[PDB]
């Protein structure tokens, strides 16, 4: 009945913590340099009788990645050749597509070359004929190393010793909440860094039902989140069978500039199955009535955000999306969708540079999983008449907490004090 | 055996008596091939591990318990810091509600083990004839 | 300057009326005017302020509202006590720099 | 629960300056301001001046050269001082404490500030962007100001007041 | 932790009724949830008890043929506290069935009394009539 | 209390894609030089008890 304290190494005690995440790979410059490999087998151990508290929209390792992606993509684009003399004024041609002819510095630094290229009619804008390069006069511009590959593969968050990751093992898991089934990682699962905008690809399914997940539904201003039980297929292809020309402008320097088309005057799109996309839009209007409908095109001017836009094989696909929303639920003829084709980009000239994608000799095609979408409400008209939802992909982060909503990070307190009825040996 | 953290639902006394398991499978060693911001990463990882294991460690050490796991003292329960009896406890709640529960009184519980080990000690040191 | 108030108005018990305060942009219409009542013994009393923010204790049949660079105060089911001065009041350019109406004498007919 | 007490003279003489004090005691404040207004017999509030926190004053336009006002912290009062007083300015002097706040244009929470779509694109009402949009523009995430009044004043509590009247 | 038990039932002798017992303010899944009655003619008289973790039943010889006691999931609340839902079907009612029923949560997660009934409902009262 | 009186402007010029550099606008006011103020009381006594240390 006399109790005293006594010190209990290893308690299974733990709490929210935020620190650094390392990476992990074994199978591509971003992640195969990455770190150290993964185990050959992970342990998954569960928690029986554990309910722990996930918040995919408060989670650290969300931020964590995004600034990890961040600054892969500058130290990968830092030792590649910046294509600053290439602003010089531009003669241009009709073949969209412009043909353009300007002067070039050579090796020697007395001598000019004149070349021509073939460029897309969104890098180049007119001034008084006449053109320029549009960042020229907005920021400077480098060229993506051809050799590193913009294919995402699986990278490994891991926590470090003393730490734990927390994984969710509830099938209807909403996205923030007590999970019943709760099991303990080193490092989550494969996850596929894929740049996407509107719909998500290359993610992960959920099973049994499609998860809608949101900060608040009832706020338009955040975005909604989609997974799939079933993935739909997408077929992305760019027809035009381009060629490269490597022509040297200086010592070292090679600016890789677009030859003449081979073949057909096609631009690049994807087919999706309508049958698949009808089951999955109904399985996906039924999950957004179990909160409340019509799907509209978002109109917002930034090309790159406004279209599905993601990267095939090295070039940068901007997608027409309006084949797949425009439709009105009260409860093989794949659609096809028109896509074009940047090779310069600005997700970040304010806080760095801007890339040149290299152009791709040959046809594209690859083969993408939609796992996933991103929606947003319009604003709030008179309640409960109609509601109406445009696709966005207005951030990159909602795609890692896409795929990070079932991890959550945590420390370990190996100390606990509990009363027993037990004192040490008197002196 | 369930694993680590496998008794973290479990009562308290089922999971006391596998703590070695959680205790053990604190710290890793995971190589290298760095020779980058994923180094800086790791490098700085590797330091906190046992960084918090050495001040685990320092505490057990400062409370006569430098030999790990399971250790008392001659620091009375004072039954301002729960009122829960022994079968309560230890066949009721799990240790995450416990230090929930306790968390309010942990450091003074602390200061109390280091003082009452360092009257022991002097105890010691007076100990001889 | 001085916000336009009718010099006085009068109703009966059991009854509503209002009183107007015009003012310009830059005071009623920066949207938050404030009403205050002034009864001939008492020291002043807050009665509204932000246009429609009803002070402590003061009953539901005190409204505010505002329509441009007019504001109104609604005063329902007239009782004896409300004989007052009313003054409506506004910040011009300046949220310290303040503008008083001209005022405007409420008189209750009709009592035992 | 705040505290008023006026002090000064009952009696000036023609075109003598009357100096008067506020004694605050038991503030309860939350920025604020702590000022003075009159009232003329048979005559309309007319509004005198402030001092706030920070310690910039105002007073009213149109009387401010014969207005001046200093606070003192150790002493928790405040003074008015009125030059060349006449029969005008015979009046109830009462001391206030008001509210006071300038809102700046400030976007709705969940939104960013981005002129970048309106300079480019043209729309209106669309000064600030919906964070979930990363800094790209979207016509689906604009949005105006947080609609509320620029000036916020309003008295909050009311002193007892002064009268002070001129004659020979 | 609260457990409200259904209101109360009339029901003619011969046929059946199902009680509920919705839990609140403890974890649902650990504790063993008792079904106990109270009549007039016989004192009290301890029914059965059901695992809401494991669905293992422990039923009194008297009533292992026409009780039946069930549970659902538990619905989580925070992290160590949840709201359940445990149901009592009795059938071939009798005059001498009419009384008080209980269910009951548990006392400990472990040791020599882990079902032992220790927090209470309100009860429900059975009235077998014509 | 230090003061450059002249009020100059700032005239960011783009001198290649990126760069741009800040060249000084024609002065806006007087034609007088920065200076610092010290005064004289405070530095005598400042200056006395140096000397005297
Ligand atoms: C997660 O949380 C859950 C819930 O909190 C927790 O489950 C509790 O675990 C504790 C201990 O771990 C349990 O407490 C122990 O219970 C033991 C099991 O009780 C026996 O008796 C049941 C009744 O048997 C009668 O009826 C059957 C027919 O149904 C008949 O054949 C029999 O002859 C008898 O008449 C029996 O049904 C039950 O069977 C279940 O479990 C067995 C495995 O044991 C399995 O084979 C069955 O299929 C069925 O699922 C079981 O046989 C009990 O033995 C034990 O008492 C001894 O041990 C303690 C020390 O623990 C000693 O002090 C004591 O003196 C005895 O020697 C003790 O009472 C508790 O009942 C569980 N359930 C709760 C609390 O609701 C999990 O463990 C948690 N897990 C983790 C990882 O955290
Ligand atoms: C998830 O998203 C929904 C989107 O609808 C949010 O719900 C709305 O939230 C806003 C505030 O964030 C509400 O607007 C405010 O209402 C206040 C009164 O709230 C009570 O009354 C309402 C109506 O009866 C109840 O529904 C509610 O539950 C409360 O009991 C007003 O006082 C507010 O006005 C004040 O603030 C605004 C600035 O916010 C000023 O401009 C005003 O002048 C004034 O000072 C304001 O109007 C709105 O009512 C909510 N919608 C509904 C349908 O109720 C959720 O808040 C959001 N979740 C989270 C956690 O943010
Ligand atoms: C995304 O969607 C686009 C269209 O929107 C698809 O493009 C089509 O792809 C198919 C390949 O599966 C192409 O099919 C080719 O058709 C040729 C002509 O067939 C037509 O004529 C016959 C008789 O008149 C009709 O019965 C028939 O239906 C067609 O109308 C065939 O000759 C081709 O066969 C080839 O293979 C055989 C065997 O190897 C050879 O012997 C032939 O000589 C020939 O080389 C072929 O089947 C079709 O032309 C494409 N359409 C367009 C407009 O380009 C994409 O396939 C789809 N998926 C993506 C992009 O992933
Ligand atoms: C979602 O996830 C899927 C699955 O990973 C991705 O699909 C991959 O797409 C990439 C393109 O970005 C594919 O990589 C390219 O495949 C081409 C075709 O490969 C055929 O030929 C090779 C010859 O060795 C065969 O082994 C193979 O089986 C195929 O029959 C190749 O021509 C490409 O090679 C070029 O690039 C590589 C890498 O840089 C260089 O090393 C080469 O020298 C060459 O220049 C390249 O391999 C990849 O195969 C696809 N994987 C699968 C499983 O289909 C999607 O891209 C992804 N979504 C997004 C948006 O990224
Ligand atoms: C460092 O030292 C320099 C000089 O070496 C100082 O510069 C002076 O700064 C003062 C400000 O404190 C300037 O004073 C201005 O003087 C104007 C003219 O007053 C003259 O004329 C009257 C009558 O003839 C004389 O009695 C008086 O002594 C002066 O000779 C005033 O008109 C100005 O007043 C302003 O404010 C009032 C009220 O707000 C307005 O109504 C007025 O219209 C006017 O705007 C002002 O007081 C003085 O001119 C400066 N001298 C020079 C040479 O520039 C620095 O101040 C000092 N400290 C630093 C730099 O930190
Ligand atoms: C995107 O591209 C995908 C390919 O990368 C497309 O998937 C392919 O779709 C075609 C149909 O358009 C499938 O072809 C079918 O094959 C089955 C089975 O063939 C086998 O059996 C037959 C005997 O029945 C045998 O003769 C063959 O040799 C095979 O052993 C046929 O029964 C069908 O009639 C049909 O021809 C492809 O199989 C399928 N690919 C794979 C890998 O399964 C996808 O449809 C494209 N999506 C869009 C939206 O364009
Ligand atoms: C220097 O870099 C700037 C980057 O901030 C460039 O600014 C952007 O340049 C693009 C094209 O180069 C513009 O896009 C065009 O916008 C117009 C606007 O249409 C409206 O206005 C016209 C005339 O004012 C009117 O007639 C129409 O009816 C519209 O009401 C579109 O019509 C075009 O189709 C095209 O989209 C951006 O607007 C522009 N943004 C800003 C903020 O200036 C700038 O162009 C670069 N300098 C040069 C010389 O190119
Ligand atoms: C460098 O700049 C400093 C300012 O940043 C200079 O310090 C200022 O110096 C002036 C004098 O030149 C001081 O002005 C004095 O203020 C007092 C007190 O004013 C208060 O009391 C009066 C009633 O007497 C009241 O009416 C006011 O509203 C105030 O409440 C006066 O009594 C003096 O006569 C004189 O006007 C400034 O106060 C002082 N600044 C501060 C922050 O104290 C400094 O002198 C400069 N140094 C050099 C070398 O140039
Ligand atoms: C983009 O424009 C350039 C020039 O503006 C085009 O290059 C030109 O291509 C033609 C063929 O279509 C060349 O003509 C042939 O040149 C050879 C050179 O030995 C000559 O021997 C033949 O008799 C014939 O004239 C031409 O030389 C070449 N360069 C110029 C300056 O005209 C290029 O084809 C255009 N790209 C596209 C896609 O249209
Ligand atoms: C999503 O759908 C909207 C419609 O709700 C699309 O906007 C519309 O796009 C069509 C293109 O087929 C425009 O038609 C064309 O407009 C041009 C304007 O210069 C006109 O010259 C042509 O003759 C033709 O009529 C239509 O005007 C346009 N309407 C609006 C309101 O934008 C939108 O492009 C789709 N976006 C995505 C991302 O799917
Ligand atoms: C430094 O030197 C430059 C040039 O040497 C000066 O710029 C010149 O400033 C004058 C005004 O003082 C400008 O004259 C006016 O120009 C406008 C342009 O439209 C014209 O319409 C007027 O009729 C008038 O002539 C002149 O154009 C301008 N540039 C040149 C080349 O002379 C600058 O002012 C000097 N800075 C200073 C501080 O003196
Ligand atoms: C995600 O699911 C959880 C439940 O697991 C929701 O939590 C409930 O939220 C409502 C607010 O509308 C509360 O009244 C309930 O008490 C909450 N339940 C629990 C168990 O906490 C949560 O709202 C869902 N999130 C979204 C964005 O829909
Ligand atoms: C126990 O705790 C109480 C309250 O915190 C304190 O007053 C007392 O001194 C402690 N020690 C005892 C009772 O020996």
């Amino acid at each position: 009945e006399n109790l005293w304290v006594t010190v209990y190494y290893g308690v299974p005690v733990w709490k929210d913590a935020e620190t650094t995440l390392f990476c992990a790979s074994d199978a591509n410059v971003w992640a195969t340099h990455a770190c150290v490999p993964t185990d050959p087998n992970p342990q998954e151990i569960h928690l029986e009788n554990v309910t722990e508290e996930f918040n995919m929209w408060k989670n650290n390792m969300v931020e964590q990645m995004h600034t990890d992606i961040i600054s892969l993509w500058d130290q990968s684009l830092k030792p590649c050749v910046k294509l600053t003399p290439l602003c010089v004024t531009l003669q241009c041609t009709n073949v969209e597509l412009k043909n353009c002819s300007f002067n070039m510095t050579t090796e020697l630094r007395d001598k000019k070359q004149k070349v021509y290229s073939l460029f897309y009619r969104l890098d180049v804008v007119q001034i008084n004929k006449e053109y320029r390069l549009i960042n020229c006069n907005t920021s400077a511009i480098t060229q993506a190393c051809p050799k590193v590959s913009f294919e995402p593969i699986p990278i490994h968050y891991c926590a470090p010793a003393g730490f734990a990751i927390l994984k969710c093992k509830d099938k209807k898991f909403n996205g923030t909440g007590p999970c019943p089934s709760v099991s303990t990682v080193q490092c989550t699962h494969g996850i596929k860094p894929v740049v996407s905008t509107q719909l998500l690809l290359n993610g992960s399914l959920a099973e049994e039902e499609v998860m809608i997940r949101s900060e608040n539904i009832t706020n338009n201003a955040k975005n909604i989140l989609v997974q799939f039980n079933t993935p739909v297929q997408i077929n992305c292809t760019r027809p035009n069978n381009n060629t490269r020309k490597s022509i040297r402008i200086g010592p070292g320097q090679a600016f890789y500039a677009t030859g003449d088309i081979i073949g057909d005057i096609r631009q690049a799109h994807c087919n999706v199955s309508k049958a698949t996309w009808n089951e999955t839009l109904g399985k996906v209007v039924k999950q957004l009535r179990k909160h409340f409908i019509r799907f509209a095109n978002s109109s917002g001017g930034d090309l790159e955000v406004t279209t599905h836009s993601f990267n095939c094989g090295g070039e940068f696909f901007y997608c027409n999306t309006s084949g797949l929303f425009n439709s009105t639920w009260i409860s093989n003829d794949s659609i096809t969708l028109p896509c074009r084709i940047k090779q310069i980009i600005n997700m970040w000239q304010r806080i760095g540079q801007a890339m040149y994608a290299p152009p791709i000799q040959g046809v594209i095609r690859c083969v993408s999983n939609i796992t996933g979408l991103i929606l947003t409400r319009d604003g709030g008209s008179t309640n409960s008449t109609t509601e109406t939802f445009r696709p966005g992909g207005g951030d990159m982060r909602d795609n890692w907490r896409s795929e990070l909503y079932k991890y959550k990070v945590v420390k370990i307190e190996p100390l606990g004090v509990a009363p027993t009825r037990c004192k040490r040996r008197v002196v | 055996f369930l694993g680590f953290l496998g008794a973290a639902g479990s009562t308290m006394g089922a999971a006391s008596m596998t703590l070695t398991v959680q205790a053990r499978n604190l710290l890793s060693g995971i190589v290298q091939q760095q020779s980058t911001v994923w180094g800086i990463k790791q490098l700085q990882a590797r330091v906190l591990a046992v960084e918090r294991y050495l001040r685990d460690q320092q505490l057990l050490g400062i409370w006569g318990c430098s030999g790990k796991l399971i250790c008392c003292t001659n620091v009375p329960w004072n039954s301002s810091w729960s009122n829960r009896n022994l079968s309560e406890i230890w066949d009721n709640m799990t240790w995450l509600q416990w230090d929930k529960e306790i968390s309010n009184y942990t450091q003074i519980i602390y200061g109390l083990l280091e003082e009452s080990q360092n009257q022991q000690e002097k105890n010691e040191q007076d100990l001889l004839a | 300057y001085e916000l336009t108030q009718p010099s006085s108005v009068s109703g009966s018990l059991g009854q509503r009326v209002s009183v107007t305060c015009s003012g310009s942009s830059s005071n009623v219409g920066n949207g938050y005017v404030s009403w205050y009542q002034l009864i001939p013994g008492s020291a002043p009393r807050t009665i509204i302020y932000g246009d429609t923010s009803r002070a402590s204790g003061v009953p539901e049949r005190f409204s505010g509202s505002r329509s441009g660079n007019t504001a109104t105060l609604t005063i329902s089911s007239l009782q004896a006590e409300d004989e007052a001065d009313f003054f409506c009041a506004s910040p011009d350019d300046s949220s310290s720099n303040a503008v008083f109406g001209s005022g405007t004498t409420l008189t209750v007919l009709g009592q035992p | 629960q705040v505290q008023l007490r006026e002090s000064g003279p009952s009696l000036m003489k023609p075109s003598q300056t009357l100096s008067l004090t506020c004694t605050v005691s038991g503030s309860s404040l939350n920025d604020k301001s702590v000022g003075w207004v009159r009232q003329a017999p048979g005559k309309a509030l007319q509004w005198l001046g402030s001092v706030d926190t920070s310690g910039n004053t105002d007073y009213n336009p149109g009387l401010k050269s014969r207005l001046s006002i200093t606070k003192d912290n150790s002493k928790s009062r405040i003074s008015l001082t009125v030059t060349g007083m006449t029969t005008e300015d015979s009046a109830t002097y009462y001391c206030i404490t008001a509210h006071q706040k300038t809102n700046k244009k400030e976007c709705p929470e969940d939104y960013t500030y981005n002129p970048r779509c309106p300079q480019q694109y043209g729309w209106s009402d669309c000064d600030c962007m919906g964070d979930r949009f990363g800094g790209y523009c979207r016509q689906d995430g604009c949005s105006n100001y947080i609609h509320r009044s620029t000036y916020e004043w309003y008295v909050s509590a009311w002193g007892q007041g002064l009268l002070v009247t001129v004659s020979s | 932790g609260q457990l409200v038990q259904s209101g109360a039932e009339l029901k003619k002798p011969g046929a059946s009724v199902k009680i509920s017992c919705k839990t609140s303010g403890y974890r649902f899944n650990f504790y063993h949830i008792n079904w106990i009655r109270q009549t007039a003619g016989r004192g009290p008289e301890w029914m059965g008890w059901i695992s809401p973790y494991s669905g293992d039943k422990n039923l009194a010889p008297a009533f292992q043929d026409r009780v039946i006691m069930t549970t659902d999931t538990e619905v989580p609340v925070t992290s160590f506290t949840s709201t359940g839902a445990a149901y009592m079907e009795i059938r071939n009612l009798k005059f001498d069935d009419t009384g008080t029923y209980f269910c009951a949560k548990g006392l400990l997660r472990d040791g020599s009394s882990t079902w032992l009934p220790y927090l209470w409902g309100q009860g429900t009262l059975l009235t077998v009539s014509s």
